[PDB]
RNA sequence: UAUACAAUUAUCAUAUUAAAUUGUUAAGUGUUGAUUUAACCAAUAAAAAUAUAAAUAAUUUUUAUUUGUUUUUAAACACCAUUAGGUAUAUGCAAAUAUAAAAUUAUAGUAAUUAUAAAUUAUAUUAAAAAGGUAUUGUUGCCCACCAAUUUUUAUAAUAAAAAUAACGUGCAGUAAUUAAUAUAUUUAUAAAAAUAUAUUUUUUUUUUUU
RNA sequence: UAAAUUAUGGUCAAUUGUUAGUAUUCAUAUUAAUUUUUUUAAAUGUUUUAUCAUUUUAUAAAGGUUUAUUUUUGAAAGAUUUUUUGUAUAAAAUUUUAGGAAUAGUUAAUAAUAAUUUAUAAUUUUGAUUAGAUUGUUUUGUUAAUGCUAUUAGAUGGGUGUGGAAAAAUAAAAAAAA
């Protein structure tokens, strides 16, 4: 297991985020393609921090805020965090 | 001796690997430890330690205004005699006088 | 010789020379003589985990002779029961009683010699007659 | 100029030597960490005696003389006439015993022979390991128990003081030796072993010896924390000699001991038995006690003679009872730590103390 | 072991856990286990000559 | 040895309440239920402990506890002067009587 | 358990104690340096601790390094519970080199370790 | 594996991690060793 | 470093040193193992800094040079002979005339002799190596040298004649080399080591698996058997013969 | 998210029972000139040899002491630079592999691991016979640094540090690899790195029991 | 330095992951939890009394404390016709931060002293004081097991000092003198 990954979540299981930036990022190789990475922000204890999580949910209409939970590892390197659902 | 004489764990190889380091992991390290001590060569830093000063806690000379390699950023906030006499430190350090005992000279000592 | 390292016993040392000579097959071993020492030979010698001994009051060390049976040792493993001298192990009469229990069958296999507040050296089976707890020194079978 | 500077080009593995640039030659410690930069005065004058020769006292003929009359009553029917027979064999118990000439040759064993042959066994010719053997065996004798006592704290004590000098002045001549630097500190360190069981001994000894040879520096306890702890003084514990003084010849025992079912102190059974144990006390102690002593006199002399004042004083007082942060005795107030005991106030309500604790507990 | 402890890594748990083993704790002899190096050589140009009362 | 044996909440793993009576008198305890500040967070400290363990009455001979050697009986010996050893004669530490324990009938 | 309770039997935890004389500069105050033990159940195996005391003796008769016997008691200063219940082992050296107008004992050589480099020369 | 946890040769015998396990501290707390100083469980 | 391996490698061999390290030791100077069975004050070998080894020289006779050497040993063999009782023949009169020189009785036996190891006496180290370098200390080896008789000859007999010496054999009287030798030799040990069946330790007894030796022990009073000693060994002999496994 | 190292043998930086320290010797002129080197250039050339015994074992030196940096060239070799020189080897300072440790990296938040050794690889003068692989249908094999963009953490040093990374441009550092490599030391610098001083084989071996 | 029997006694210790050359407690398992669900809480007006008063009715606000928190019977219980006693405030242990330095209305003696009594004072490297985090010494979870991993909550200075005891300014679920 790997504790550090999980530095965000701040001992809970789910966060709650919203959206900012939607851009796009290359995966290592030998894995080609774009993968979406949405940047996200949230606060605790009146400190506004800046998340960066893979985008791997469906967005209907346009929607603001989205829940964070933990993964095993993906393609890309450097983003811990997946999304659940938008709402 | 105050420097270290390695970088990282250089000594990482399987139990009972009858040598200290292997070539492989000895040459990547004398990678990163070539890269740091250019860096230190070509920034020309300076540290020193003061008597009567926590000595853990070393003034970078190299950071001074007067001794500063960069014309941009702020360099460092040190007692104006001390500072006076780490710059005549320094300076008198640098050329051999005959009878005192010889000392190795570079470009970037100075 | 430091200050990590374990502080050693005349029972540790013993219970490995016995190993050790009885792993190259000896006759013979020279080991330290001790109270328990020697009272935990005279154990394993009532238990014929060891052909004989002698102690000939020489004041640091006695001899015990090994016994092989088929090819290999009498002896599976011997194992002391501390490493320190600074630990010391105390058997209750209910933990001793257990030992002897394999699941509802009696075991007496197995052999573990303790001190008594008697100052005596005793298998945990007269132990468990007499109902006294002992300070634990090894097991052996 | 004001303090040394280290300079530490960081690609270099060491720094370049401080500027004021220390002494040229590096002081000598002891094992403590005091410097010594020479002999003192009576070490010196035991090598300057030590080398030009030493001799058997005369003390030693005597108990000879006193103990086998017999013996003393042939060597002096004899004197310098050769003698096929030694009988001055009991003079001379050990090997070690006679160092007057080289090889343990006893004087009395050169009657017969040439004058050349006692000028080249004699003390002038000796090399110089061979004169500090023979300084160590007549200090050895003059503090043995018996003719084979080696083991014995004195004896110790006395040839690794003597030890520790020749080493020392060794060091003084030739700089850079670590080999022997290192030897002098274990010696050091065996000898500080050797005294403090002695005084647990035989005081007495102890003292003379550290006043011939002037070791008193290694004596002294290292630094203040270990001794604080009183791990200095637990050392005469595991040595065994903590319990060994054997009173009654010294300090009469009966006002050493509290009463149990009393409850009363030593100090107490001490007074009602009308005993005195005090210590000898320095200045201090005596002129803080005899300030004390006199406090009712000066007082009576002060409200009989001048009672104005006084009720001024007291006026302060009375009236000051009744201002002030607590005027009754509860549990808070009659704390005896109060910073301690409540910890909770120090930083927000209670400003009086910046601290928690100021004293052991 | 909770992996909060000290820290991110194990090791650094047991790092912390030999300051408080028993066969390891500070003594007369072992001194200043947890800064020994700060303190070195402290001492060597600092001359003090020892204390001699007695002749 | 298990798990039921960790609950001390059960009365057949706890050592009984009448032992702090036997050691301070009975009836002790209903004075300091009364007291001002109690239970918050501290109660008057309530000593329950089998009574072949109490330090204050039982020695060397009936409780295991102080005859451990390496440091109790250790230093115990060194200041009394008995020989002693990690392995030793008697049952504390000793392998034998000091001086005066042999030169004086007590 | 340890070697405190093992010679006394205590009315309270930590009435009687055993220890050296560390120290007086304090009139009719005596510093005691006293071992209590400590046991970690996870090794099986116990360690010393050691605590100083302020105890007092009237009538001024410990000399520092004396053996003394120590008792709790009445509250007499802020910090001493303490009173020297009995001198165990005196100092005769101690008393014998006070007599002579020396100290008792010979002052510590250095104090205290510090972060800085002292240079004093001469 | 020089940066790494070490492993035992073999397994440990049950019996004795059973037997070096007398005086741990749930078999004090049975014993009544430490002092009940707060209210505890209600 | 680059946190990934570059090159893909990988080495199928599994040298049994790299795995069982709880076992072997790969580590110059420390290559003398384990062994308990030696008499120095560390069960580690290689922490002894008394008798250094010498890999190059060393154990012909005793096999490998790590192990100790023949008079050395506290540990021996079924079917190896085990030390020679030291002497410094007139005591076996009583046996057979033609019985010559006793296995273990030798002249010169030394438990303590320096063996000569090159690292220790001979060191190269601090030279090239050269044909004559390297410090020596002949301490080791007793003189060659015809200095050591020529300089010490005396008209005076030696030390045997002048009789100089008190004690004697530290055990006192021994019947093999001070005093004389009755009865019988038992070479194995198997008198020496037997447990006494008897509350007196006047009869013992040494069992195998199926047989059974009751040994009459009263070498006093020449064996003779007391009443006591007597209905007790008609005890032991029946309680040896009606055994199950005898 | 909680949920059981070893203690018989484990290689990088926390030493510790130890006998050393000190020695005033050698070498130098006859004469007309191609020595050394793969190749250049400066330009007298000969040389510095001796010590064992003895020192007792353990228990409070850890702020103390200690681990190849050293005055004098009017003395050379050697090394560095180049016809104009520098330097030329333990009196200042300088703890430090000989291992007490808990998966790799990383100043202790970055990536998800890393490291590793015996399979396989055609030419070394025997009356043809001994050999290495960071590759893995294997040299048209892999890899190394600087040089742009960006991503992310922070303890911001010419131009911060570290980690992800798939461009462009230099080369050719490494796999006994075109002057063998590895570690420390000191110097040098487009970039791998290179020169020298010590140790050393995770480099391939060449072998006089008085001639 | 001998064995043992008048025979199973003194009441149960028992370990379950489909991996990927090898070295090292580390992804995917079970149990326990958060994710996850309105079958146990609850509303305001306390109450007598001799009248502008006087009797009864004593620890859930916050702040962040690791050498730390300690106490009586004079109230009530409580029984006689009246003077009734003594015992108490003190201590000992256990005390956290990867890379560590000084702290301070200050110690001890005197005494119902001293904003200037006397003294060679006290705390600290056996880790202090500040500073971070944190509600302290019968409570949990996992486990065959010495371990690892939890345990809330409740005592926050004085300033007409009432009261037996400050615990005294919403927030019960304590029957409070028929
Ligand atoms: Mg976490
Ligand atoms: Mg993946
Ligand atoms: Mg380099
Ligand atoms: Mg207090
Ligand atoms: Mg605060
Ligand atoms: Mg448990
Ligand atoms: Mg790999
Ligand atoms: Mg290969
Ligand atoms: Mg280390
Ligand atoms: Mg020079
Ligand atoms: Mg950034
Ligand atoms: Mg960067
Ligand atoms: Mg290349
Ligand atoms: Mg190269
Ligand atoms: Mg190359
Ligand atoms: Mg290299
Ligand atoms: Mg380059
Ligand atoms: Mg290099
Ligand atoms: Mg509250
Ligand atoms: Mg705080
Ligand atoms: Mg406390
Ligand atoms: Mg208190
Ligand atoms: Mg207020």
């Amino acid at each position: 297991l790997f504790f550090l990954r999980m530095w965000f979540l701040y001992g809970c299981c789910l966060r709650f985020v919203l959206f900012v930036l939607c851009y796009y990022m290359s995966p290592r190789l030998p894995s080609s393609g774009n993968r979406r990475v949405l940047y996200a922000v949230f606060y605790l204890y009146n400190f506004v921090w800046m998340l960066r999580c893979f985008f791997c949910c469906f967005i209907g209409l346009v929607m603001s805020l989205f829940i964070i939970e933990g993964g095993g590892f993906v393609d890309l390197p450097g983003v811990k965090y997946y999304t659940r659902i938008v709402s | 001796r105050w420097a270290a004489k390695f970088y990282g764990q250089v000594t990482f190889g399987p139990r009972n690997y009858p040598y200290p380091s292997s070539r492989w992991l000895a040459r990547r390290f004398q990678m990163k430890k070539h890269r740091i001590i250019k860096r230190f060569r070509f920034r020309r830093y300076k540290l020193a330690a003061v008597a009567n000063l926590p000595f853990a806690k070393m003034i970078r000379v190299g950071m001074l205004p007067e001794l500063k390699s960069s014309k941009t950023k702020r360099g460092d906030v040190v007692d104006p005699t001390l500072s006076g006499q780490l710059v005549s430190a320094v300076k008198n350090t640098g050329e051999k006088r005959k009878g005192q005992r010889t000392r190795p000279k570079s470009k970037y000592q100075v | 010789r430091r200050r990590e390292e374990n502080l050693y016993t005349p029972i540790y040392d013993f219970c490995h020379r016995i190993r050790e000579a009885t792993e190259q097959r000896k006759r013979f071993v020279v080991v330290p003589s001790t109270i328990e020492t020697r009272g935990c030979a005279r154990v394993m010698h009532d238990h014929g985990l060891v052909a004989g001994f002698r102690d000939f009051h020489n004041d640091r060390a006695f001899a015990v002779e090994l016994k092989y049976f088929q090819g290999d040792s009498t002896i599976n493993v011997i194992e002391p029961c501390s490493y320190d001298g600074r630990t010391e192990f105390e058997w209750s009469p209910k933990m001793m009683r257990r030992l002897l229990n394999t699941h509802g069958i009696h075991n007496r296999l197995v052999v573990y010699i303790c001190r008594t507040a008697d100052n005596r050296i005793i298998d945990h089976i007269h132990a468990v007659k007499e109902n006294i707890g002992g300070r634990g020194l090894m097991m052996v079978h | 100029e004001h303090p040394a500077i280290w300079l530490w080009y960081p690609w270099r593995m060491n720094p370049e030597p401080p500027t004021p640039h220390m002494p040229q030659r590096r002081a000598l410690k002891n094992v403590h960490g005091a410097v010594f930069n020479d002999l003192t005065p009576v070490q010196k004058k035991r090598q300057e005696q030590m080398l030009y020769g030493v001799n058997i006292p005369e003390t030693r003929q005597m108990k000879f003389e006193e103990q086998h009359p017999l013996l003393a009553g042939a060597l002096r029917k004899l004197e310098g006439q050769p003698k096929g027979f030694p009988f001055w064999y009991r003079k001379y118990p050990t090997r070690r015993h006679a160092y007057e000439y080289r090889f343990s040759i006893p004087v009395e064993m050169l009657d017969g022979y040439n004058d050349d042959v006692k000028k080249a066994l004699s003390k002038g010719m000796m090399s110089i390991q061979e004169k500090q053997f023979a300084q160590e065996a007549m200090y050895m004798e003059r503090y043995a128990e018996h003719d084979f006592d080696t083991t014995s704290p004195a004896v110790l004590a006395v040839k690794r003081a003597l030890k520790c000098r020749v080493l020392r002045n060794h060091l003084l001549t030739n700089p850079h030796n670590n080999i022997i630097k290192t030897v002098l500190a274990n010696t050091e360190r065996k000898l500080n072993h050797a005294l403090r069981r002695l005084r647990k001994v035989d005081f007495k000894k102890y003292w003379e010896i550290i006043r011939d040879h002037d070791v008193q520096d290694i004596l002294q306890p290292p630094n203040l924390v270990t001794y604080r702890q009183g791990s200095y003084w637990k050392y005469d514990w595991n040595a065994g000699l903590a319990i060994s003084t054997n009173l009654a010849d010294v300090m009469d025992p009966r006002g050493l001991n509290g009463c149990v079912e009393t409850g009363r102190s030593r100090s107490e059974v001490a007074r009602d038995l009308g005993l005195s144990y005090t210590r000898p006390l320095h200045e201090n102690e005596k002129k803080q006690l005899s300030h004390q002593a006199v406090y009712y006199e000066r007082l009576a002399k002060f409200k009989m003679e001048q009672p104005e004042a006084a009720r001024a004083m007291e006026r302060e007082r009375f009236v000051r009872k009744f201002s002030g942060m607590f005027v009754k005795m509860d549990i808070r107030s009659g704390a005896p730590d109060f910073p301690s005991t409540y910890r909770r106030l120090l930083g927000t309500k209670v400003v009086r103390w910046a601290s928690k604790r100021h004293g052991p507990n | 072991i909770a992996h909060w402890y000290c820290g991110h890594k194990f090791r650094h748990r047991f790092m912390r856990d030999k300051r408080f083993h028993p066969s390891l704790q500070a003594s007369h002899d072992a001194r200043n286990r947890f800064s020994k190096r700060r303190h070195f050589k402290t001492n060597r140009w600092n001359y003090q000559q020892a204390y001699r009362d007695m002749p | 040895s298990f798990k039921y044996a960790t609950k001390l909440q059960h009365d057949e793993m706890r050592q009984p309440y009448y032992i702090h009576e036997k050691r301070y008198g009975i009836f002790s305890n209903e004075r300091n239920i009364a007291k001002a500040r109690r239970g918050l967070p501290f109660i008057t400290p309530l000593y329950t402990k089998h009574m072949n363990l109490w330090d204050t009455d039982t020695d060397a001979s009936n409780n295991r506890f102080f005859r451990g050697y390496y440091y109790g009986q250790r230093e115990l010996h060194q200041l009394l002067g008995r020989p002693h050893s990690l392995e030793a004669t008697n049952a504390d530490g000793s392998n034998d009587l000091s001086t005066y324990e042999a030169n004086t009938s007590q | 358990y340890d070697l405190t309770s093992l010679i006394f039997n205590q009315p309270r935890q930590g009435s009687d104690k055993i220890g050296y004389v560390v120290g007086t500069s304090m009139l009719k105050t005596a510093v005691v340096a006293t071992n209590h033990m400590v046991y970690y159940p996870k090794f099986n195996q116990r360690v010393s601790r050691t605590k100083r005391f302020f105890a007092h003796d009237e009538d001024l008769a410990c000399v520092e390094g004396d053996l003394v016997h120590i008792k709790q008691c009445r509250k007499i200063s802020k910090y001493k519970h303490y009173y020297v219940f009995s001198i165990l082992e005196p100092n005769v050296e101690g008393r014998e080199r006070l007599k002579l107008g020396l100290k008792a004992v010979p002052p510590p050589l250095f104090g205290y370790p510090v972060s800085r480099r002292i240079v004093k020369l001469n | 594996h020089r940066s790494g946890k070490a492993r035992a040769f073999v397994f440990r015998d049950p019996s004795l991690r059973m037997m070096r396990a007398g005086s741990g501290y749930q078999q004090l707390r049975r014993m009544g060793m430490p002092m009940q100083v707060g209210m505890g469980w209600r | 470093l680059k946190t990934l391996d570059v090159r893909e490698y990988r080495p199928l061999a599994m040298p049994i040193e790299f795995r069982f390290y709880q076992r072997y030791a790969n580590h110059p100077n420390r290559q003398s193992g384990i062994q308990f069975l030696t008499h120095y004050n560390t069960h580690q070998r290689f922490r002894v800094n008394k008798d250094y080894i010498d890999y190059m020289h060393w154990g012909k006779e005793q096999g490998q040079a790590r192990l100790p050497h023949r008079h050395q040993r506290v540990a021996f063999d079924f079917n190896d002979q085990l030390h020679p009782t030291r002497i410094g023949y007139a005591w076996f009169a009583s046996q057979d005339p033609t019985f010559g020189h006793h296995p273990d009785l030798s002249s010169s036996f030394d438990p303590n002799y320096r063996v000569f190891s090159h690292p220790e006496h001979w060191n190269k180290m601090f030279t090239k190596r050269r044909p004559g370098e390297g410090d020596i200390d002949l301490s080791v080896l007793p003189s060659r040298s015809l200095l050591g008789p020529l300089m010490a000859h005396s008209d005076t007999k030696g030390i045997p004649y002048f009789k100089v010496d008190n004690r004697g054999h530290s055990n006192g009287r021994v019947p093999g080399v001070n005093a004389p030798f009755f009865g019988e030799f038992d070479q194995k040990m198997m008198q020496a080591m037997s447990r006494p069946l008897n509350a007196n330790r006047t009869i013992t007894g040494n069992d195998g698996r199926f047989s059974k030796t009751i040994m009459i022990n009263e070498p006093q009073c020449n064996q003779a058997l007391s009443a006591k000693t007597a209905s007790e060994l008609s005890k032991e002999i029946d309680k040896a013969t009606n055994a199950v496994y005898s």
